[PDB]
């Protein structure tokens, strides 16, 4: 009945394993190891159907480039996240990590994702900030970004709080739902 | 009742990194039988 999976790129929280963690399941990761790949358990229930979703983790280069195939990038729609507070991933995993994007998914659409309310701290980052021109980055500034660059669109927060995932998910799952037509 | 958030969730394959080769670790059955065949040096000894 269809497949649903979600592929990642990038490092410090991308999506593949911050989302699922928190975001998801809630509970923190468990094992500390260079997650090249790491499986999970889901299913959401679009519409009142049952599911079996699952963050495929990734890069694309590092030894990746080989294990793509067991990936394919038909897989399923491309899950990406980035740092909010501190600037210096941000525009970093924009032009660092999108650029890959391709190397996993040159035709797969690609979700992008930022929170860090709860990682915000460092001082130095809002001195700096001020010289981006983009202010304390926050839960809605990543939307803006990804508004410019246009794509499936996505809202959502950091772990520990929540102010509405099931949102991001909606859209998330609705655009890999791919509407099945009648044909015989 | 629209779109639900997942209640199940459990790391099946911890992929690592493997010195032994350049490769990774604990590799899922279909990944490494994809290219290699053992998850771990040799898979697992049953
Ligand atoms: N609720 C929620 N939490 C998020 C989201 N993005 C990131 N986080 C949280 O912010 C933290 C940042 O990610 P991080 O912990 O570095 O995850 P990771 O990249 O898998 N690193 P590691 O492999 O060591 O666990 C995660 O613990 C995650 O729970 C999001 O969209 N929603
Ligand atoms: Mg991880």
């Amino acid at each position: 009945m269809q497949t649903i999976k979600c592929v990642v790129v990038g490092d410090g929280a991308v999506g593949k394993t911050c989302l699922l963690i928190s975001y998801t399941t809630n509970k923190f990761p468990s094992e500390y190891v260079p997650t090249v790949f790491d499986n999970y358990a889901v299913t959401v229930m679009i519409g009142g159907e049952p599911y079996t979703l699952g963050l495929f983790d990734t890069a694309g280069l590092e030894d990746y480039d080989r294990l793509r195939p067991l990936s394919y990038p038909q897989t399923d729609v491309f899950l990406v996240c980035f740092s909010v507070v501190s600037p210096s991933s941000f525009e970093n995993v924009k032009e660092k990590w999108v650029p890959e994007i391709t190397h996993h998914c040159p035709k797969t659409p690609f979700l992008l994702v930022g929170t860090q309310i709860d990682l915000r701290d460092d001082p130095s980052t809002i001195e700096k900030l001020a010289k981006n021109k983009q202010k304390p980055i926050t839960p809605e500034t990543a939307e803006k970004l990804a508004r410019d660059l246009k794509a499936v669109k996505y809202v959502e927060c950091s772990a520990l709080t929540q102010k509405g995932l099931k949102n991001v998910f909606d859209e998330a799952i609705l655009a890999a739902l791919e509407p099945p037509e009648p044909k015989k | 009742g629209s779109i639900s958030l997942p209640s199940d969730f459990e790391h099946t394959i911890h992929v690592g990194f493997d010195a032994v080769t350049g490769e990774f670790t604990g590799m899922p059955e279909q990944w490494a039988r994809l290219l290699q065949t053992s998850n771990i040096t040799k898979s697992e000894q049953k």
